[PDB]
């Protein structure tokens, strides 16, 4: 739809910047999420990482400048080239400016997701967001990250 | 740079590796994955050291010393508790799932784990748990492989597809269940597997001919020597044990073969070994044969010499120096015949002017891979010799090397330069009749007969340099490409030219000395090779002589009435009825060799001449220069009967025997102050290896290790009462224990690498001053030419384009590396993995025939109508035939020269 | 003896003109061999090798490093079942049990007509809804031990 829209392609919106986006569906295996893991794959080798500090940005990819991204980081850019940098800068008083995907998982009476901005604790999300848990649960522990 | 390591000030390098400049000081660090030859990986965490980086720290951290770069600054620590309790934590990560067969292991003593087990001091087993076991596939009749005793080090594969350039094995598998090997079962095809044996710090990839009859490191008997199957000279370690050579070694030398061989020179050692050598001086009366010992032999050829009125001498390149110059001794000098043929030793001369008289520098095999472009003419150098060929893959790495240093990354790191890389290779143009296995890298390939790649040459040399002479009639598509070769080796900063005397013609090697020509008058740091045929074959041409047609003519006319043969088949460099004619008309031939040849037969004498393995003797290299091969047993220590005696020393005593009627077992150096009192060109042979009384701090030079064992039990099964150990008066060797292996002597020359602690091949790096460069102390052998001041002039003769014809066949040399060599083929191990012999057709000219492929047909040459099944080959040319040269029946003369009545069978 | 579709090629050479390096392609021409085929035969590799020209050995390494890519000859129904830590608290124990006893198997085999082969998963990315699993590229989720015969019907 973008191709057929004039952007994604040659000349968008008339600049002149030449870009061309593809799909990769990999096979799947977890240490392909690493980012020299991930350019190794992508090059249709074997997952392995590479050593630093050759970095990605100097030679990654078939040996040219890369940058690997989250979903997350590329969905929150067009955000901020939208609304400005002092708004990003000012819906959270934390260091950690911006906004992130949060929700508690592992028999809970609402597990879910929702975007939350940084400095929110895990005990009010638990509670409100999440609902609490199901009945006959005690909470012994949590992990903030998955795994 | 500066380094500190345990609190101690040490000046290293500054952009090599921590681990490599550790190791280079002497001290001990292990490792697993890291080569000096394949850069570094973190395939272990075994170099792990504690880094610091103010002169005071306290926490510091956990490092790779591989990974590390020793720059000005660094504090490591290597013998603190962190660092060696993890290395002991990843030795007991590595003997987590190991099995317990290290008695049944064809490693045992010369295994780098048990080394690096054993010093990371790990003997206390706390793992209580199952193991992990694979499988096992068959990787021919070479390298046996069992996954078993793996661990995950991938230096294998590292070295047989970044350095040897493989497509065979790889890495198959995952987290716990990583296997290294083949897809499939069959024969690894690259011509380097063999170095999977000492590339494998553990028992996996094994040297299956030292399978069968095996034995342990400390019972092999060593010894320094050469290479005896091609030009290129490599310096081996030949061991044996209970008087039959077992186990060739990779000799180290920063010159010329620093850590890989062929396979061909690491399997083609069961021809000494053989049942059918000549053990005994064996002379035939009437109708039956004789067994003499070595003096009444020798008085009676020298009656039969005193009573015949012309000796004639044939030569051999196989045989050495030495044993060339004793024979031209034995016979007049007027009168000693090179065992070459004419054209041969015409391209043999030329390659020997184009080396000593071109002014062109010629590179050492090291060297060859810091060179900026590749131009191969007519040479099939990855089946002739490959260790020049596999020196090329590493100059056609170098653009990548070079490419990476240009982004400030370092060099040993090996996966960032194939990172930043990425298939730029340097430009390599190779040239032969057929494809070749360096066609994968090769910017260029061009498929065309012989005189066709020496006007492509010539071409090149018109184009680099307008002096030269023009070659016409040339098409725009192949000008186009001789414009972008010129514009690659233009660019080049430091060009390369190869060539040989196996092309099987002069122009050749007429146009490789113009192109270099051309290339050194405009400024480059051009140098130029050529790969002969045998290894001793220039130092035959330096000697040099009339050749075997001459020595042929004058048996046939009857001039002479006696000739001895010296290592010579007589079938390879000539035809084989004429060369039988003039034998048998011969009234007296004494043949001295140690190989069963076919003209043993209707031979007067037979003289059981020692090979390389029981003779001392000097080879002059490709390259030029000349190193000197040991004996490595006494073949009279067991089985007493057999003298097995050096071909010099057989024909110095027959000459004292002509001239004084008394026999002198003379001595090598002797023979080296006749060579150098005698040839001028020869002078520079005493310099390889010292006098055979150099004694470093008073004593010898031990040929075994100090746990030599079984010494009273060895020889108990004839007598029990030992007798002494051989006495060498030729070498500075000692036959036994009581010599000196210590790897800071004065010496250049090392029979095997053992360290205290190092037990494996990677014990070389305590014999070097820096690891993975140059041997300490030197090099063995000495350069023995120098850069001409003022080169040849450019050659006129610029050969005709080859026009194909339809009653004669042209013979397009092949040269298959396990059957272009007698002494490779006699050996009964290559015989399961040599090809049946073959010949090759053009699809047109089978579609004229109306032959299929797997058909014999019948091709007459010498008067013999003999069948061969046919191959279709698309890279070959109308009118020409490939054969194999080197075959049984099929000589390497027969490269170049024409064929007949192609009918089928 | 293997040979490749016509079908195959075109879409392994649109494939690599996808790419600045046609090694780049290998692993998605497994997996159109995976989608045509149903798992990854021995000829396969060296079919791949000889059309990217990239070595066998290196088609054979990404072929085995890989968990969803088959060398193994498979049902016509891959049941991945997932094996990670959000459905082990939320229950995958049941449904294994289930499946265990449904399709008289362990994981990692196939029954005996071919209809199933049963596989652990790392993970789905489904986690905020129960134990998932996949079946022919069908995701489910909130799964029950008493579900798993009426789901395991509507599958040939
Ligand atoms: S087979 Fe040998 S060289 Fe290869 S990874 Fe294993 S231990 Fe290392
Ligand atoms: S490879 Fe080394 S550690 Fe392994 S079984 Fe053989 S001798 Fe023992
Ligand atoms: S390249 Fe030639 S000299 Fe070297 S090991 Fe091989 S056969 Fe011997
Ligand atoms: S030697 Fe293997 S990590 Fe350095
Ligand atoms: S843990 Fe099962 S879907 Fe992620
Ligand atoms: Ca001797």
């Amino acid at each position: 739809e973008a191709t057929e829209a004039g952007l994604l392609g040659k000349n968008i919106m008339g600049t002149g910047f030449d870009f061309e986006l593809f799909v990769h569906t990999g096979a799947g295996r977890y240490i392909c999420g690493e980012e020299t893991a991930l350019i190794n794959s992508l090059e249709g080798r074997r997952a392995n990482p590479r050593s630093k500090p050759p970095f990605p940005a100097t030679s990654g990819a078939w040996g040219k400048p890369t940058c690997v991204n989250n979903v997350e980081t590329l969905c929150n850019v067009p955000a901020i080239l939208a609304n400005g940098v002092e708004w990003y800068q000012n819906i959270s008083k934390s260091k950690d400016a911006g906004t992130k995907l949060m929700g508690f998982s592992g028999r809970v009476k609402n597990p879910g997701l929702w975007e939350l901005p940084f400095g929110t604790t895990a005990r009010e999300i638990l509670e409100d967001y999440a609902g609490g848990m199901r009945d006959g649960l005690k909470f012994k522990a949590w992990q903030p990250g998955g795994a | 740079a500066t380094i500190h390591v345990d609190g101690k000030e040490y000046e290293v390098n500054g952009a090599d590796n921590l681990l490599e400049a550790c190791l280079s000081l002497g001290l001990d660090i292990p490792y697993f994955c890291w080569h000096p030859a394949l850069g570094s990986v973190g395939a272990c965490r075994q170099c792990a050291v504690k880094q610091y980086q103010n002169a005071e720290d306290t926490r510091g951290r956990l490092v790779m010393s591989c990974m590390t770069p020793a720059s000005d600054g660094t504090f490591i620590s290597i013998d603190d508790e962190e660092a060696k309790q993890f290395r002991e934590s990843v030795v007991e990560w590595l003997m987590t799932n190991h099995p317990h067969d290290c008695p049944v292991c064809e490693e045992g003593g010369n295994c780098h784990l048990q080394d690096m087990t054993v010093m990371t001091g790990h003997s206390f087993r706390r793992y209580r748990f199952t193991k992990r076991t694979h499988r096992n596939q068959d990787l021919g009749p070479f390298i046996s492989h069992e996954m078993n005793r793996c661990i995950a080090c991938y230096r294998c594969v590292r070295y047989y597809k970044d350095y040897a350039g493989g497509t065979d094995l790889g890495v198959y598998g995952a987290h716990d269940n990583v296997y290294f090997g083949r897809p499939e079962d069959g024969t690894l095809e690259s011509e380097f597997s063999g170095n999977l044996v000492e590339i494998c710090p553990t028992g996996v990839f094994t040297d299956k001919t030292h399978s069968e009859r095996y034995n342990r490191k400390w019972d092999m008997q060593f010894a320094p020597s050469i290479c005896q199957q091609c030009s290129i000279g490599c310096n081996i370690s030949p061991g044996e044990r209970y008087g039959e050579l077992r186990r060739i070694e990779n000799r180290y030398n920063g010159t010329v073969n620093h850590y890989f061989l062929c396979d061909r020179g690491r399997f083609g050692y069961g021809y000494v070994n053989l049942k059918d050598r000549p053990r005994q001086p064996v002379q035939r009366r009437g109708d039956d044969f004789i067994t003499l010992n070595a003096e009444q032999a020798m008085q009676g050829a020298a009656d039969i010499l005193r009573q015949s009125k012309k000796v004639i001498g044939i030569g051999s390149p196989r045989a050495s120096v030495e044993s060339n110059f004793a024979l031209r001794e034995l016979v007049g000098e007027e009168n000693f015949y090179t065992g070459i043929a004419h054209g041969e030793q015409e391209r043999l001369q030329l390659a020997l002017k184009v080396l000593r008289e071109g002014g062109i520098y010629t590179p050492a095999l090291r060297e060859i891979e810091s060179y900026d472009a590749v131009l191969v003419l007519g040479e099939d150098v990855t089946q002739t010799g490959a260790r020049v060929a596999l020196a090329v893959r590493q100059a056609v790495k170098g653009k990548a090397r070079e490419m990476a240093a240009a982004q400030k990354v370092a060099d040993w790191q090996i996966a960032a330069i194939l990172n930043i890389g990425q298939r730029a290779k340097h430009p390599l143009f190779v040239t032969n009749v057929d494809d070749t296995r360096l066609d994968d890298i090769a910017a260029w390939t061009y498929r065309a007969p012989v005189e066709d790649q020496a006007r492509l040459g010539f071409a090149i040399a018109h184009a680099l340099d307008n002096s030269a002479p023009a070659v016409d009639g040339i098409e725009p598509e192949l000008q186009s490409k001789i414009d972008v070769i010129v514009q690659a080796l233009a660019g080049a900063k430091k060009p390369l030219i190869i060539s040989g005397t196996n092309a099987g013609s002069l122009e050749v090697i007429q146009a490789a000395a113009n192109v270099a020509k051309a290339l050194k008058g405009r400024g480059a740091d051009v140098g130029i090779t050529m790969i002969a045929r045998s290894v001793n074959s220039m130092g035959l041409g330096i000697m040099g002589g009339g050749s075997l047609e001459e020595a042929l003519t004058e048996l046939e006319t009857g001039r002479a009435d006696a000739v001895v043969v010296l290592e010579n088949d007589l079938h390879r460099h000539a035809s084989a009825t004429r060369v039988n004619a003039a034998l048998a008309k011969a009234p007296l031939v004494m043949v001295v060799d140690h190989q069963r040849t076919a003209i043993m037969e209707n031979a007067h004498l037979v003289l059981s001449a020692a090979s390389f393995a029981e003779s001392d003797g000097t080879v002059i290299n490709n390259e030029g220069r000349a190193q000197r091969f040991f004996q490595v047993y006494d073949p009279a220590y067991y089985d007493s009967k057999t003298v097995m005696l050096e071909s010099w020393r057989w024909l110095h005593s027959l000459h004292s025997t002509l001239l004084s009627r008394e026999v002198d077992w003379t001595q090598l150096d002797h023979v080296i102050d006749a060579v150098v009192a005698k040839i001028p060109e020869l002078a520079g042979i005493k310099d390889a290896a010292p006098d055979a009384t150099f004694r470093i701090r008073g004593q010898k030079l031990a040929r075994e290790p100090h746990r030599y064992s079984g010494r009273t039990a060895m020889r108990a099964n004839i007598s029990v009462h030992e007798p002494r150990q051989p006495q060498d008066i030729d070498t500075m060797f000692t036959f036994s224990m009581e010599g000196n292996n210590q790897p800071t002597a004065h010496r250049s020359q090392v029979p095997f690498a053992w360290a205290p602690g190092w037990n494996s091949p990677q014990a070389w790096n305590k014999f070097q001053d820096e690891v993975g460069g140059k041997l300490r102390f030197g090099d063995p052998g000495v350069r023995l030419f120098e850069t001409s001041e003022n080169g040849l002039d450019y050659f006129t003769s610029v050969p005709a384009r080859f026009q194909p014809q339809d009653g004669k066949w042209r013979i397009a040399p092949y040269y298959h590396l396990f059957g272009s060599d007698e002494l490779s083929q006699r050996a009964p191990v290559f015989q399961s993995r040599m090809p049946q012999p073959y010949i090759k057709l053009n699809p047109a000219d089978a579609a004229k025939l109306g032959v299929n492929a797997g058909t014999r047909v019948s091709f007459s040459y010498d008067g013999n109508t003999v069948t061969l099944p046919v191959e279709i080959a698309e890279g070959l040319t109308a009118g020409q035939v490939g054969l194999p040269m080197g075959m049984s029946g099929i000589a390497p003369v027969l490269a170049g020269a024409h064929l007949e009545d192609l009918k089928e069978a | 003896a293997f040979e490749l579709s016509a079908a195959e090629r075109e879409a392994i050479e649109h494939e690599m003109h996808h790419y600045e390096d046609p090694r780049a392609a290998s692993i998605e021409a497994l997996k159109i061999v995976q989608k045509q085929r149903g798992w990854v035969p021995d000829g396969a590799i060296h079919a791949i090798a000889d059309v990217l020209g990239i070595p066998a050995s290196d088609v054979e390494g990404v072929a085995t490093f890989y968990s969803q890519i088959f060398r193994q000859p498979v049902g016509r129904h891959v049941i991945r079942y997932c094996d990670s830590v959000v459905c082990h608290i939320n229950g995958y124990q049941g449904i294994q049990a289930a499946l265990e006893k449904k399709l008289n198997i362990k994981p990692g085999q196939t029954t005996f007509d071919g209809r199933f082969t049963l596989l652990p998963t790392c993970c789905l990315g489904n986690c905020d809804k129960g134990p998932n699993m996949m079946i022919d590229e069908d995701t489910h989720a909130h799964l029950t031990p008493e579900a798993i015969p009426e789901l395991l019907e509507r599958y040939k």
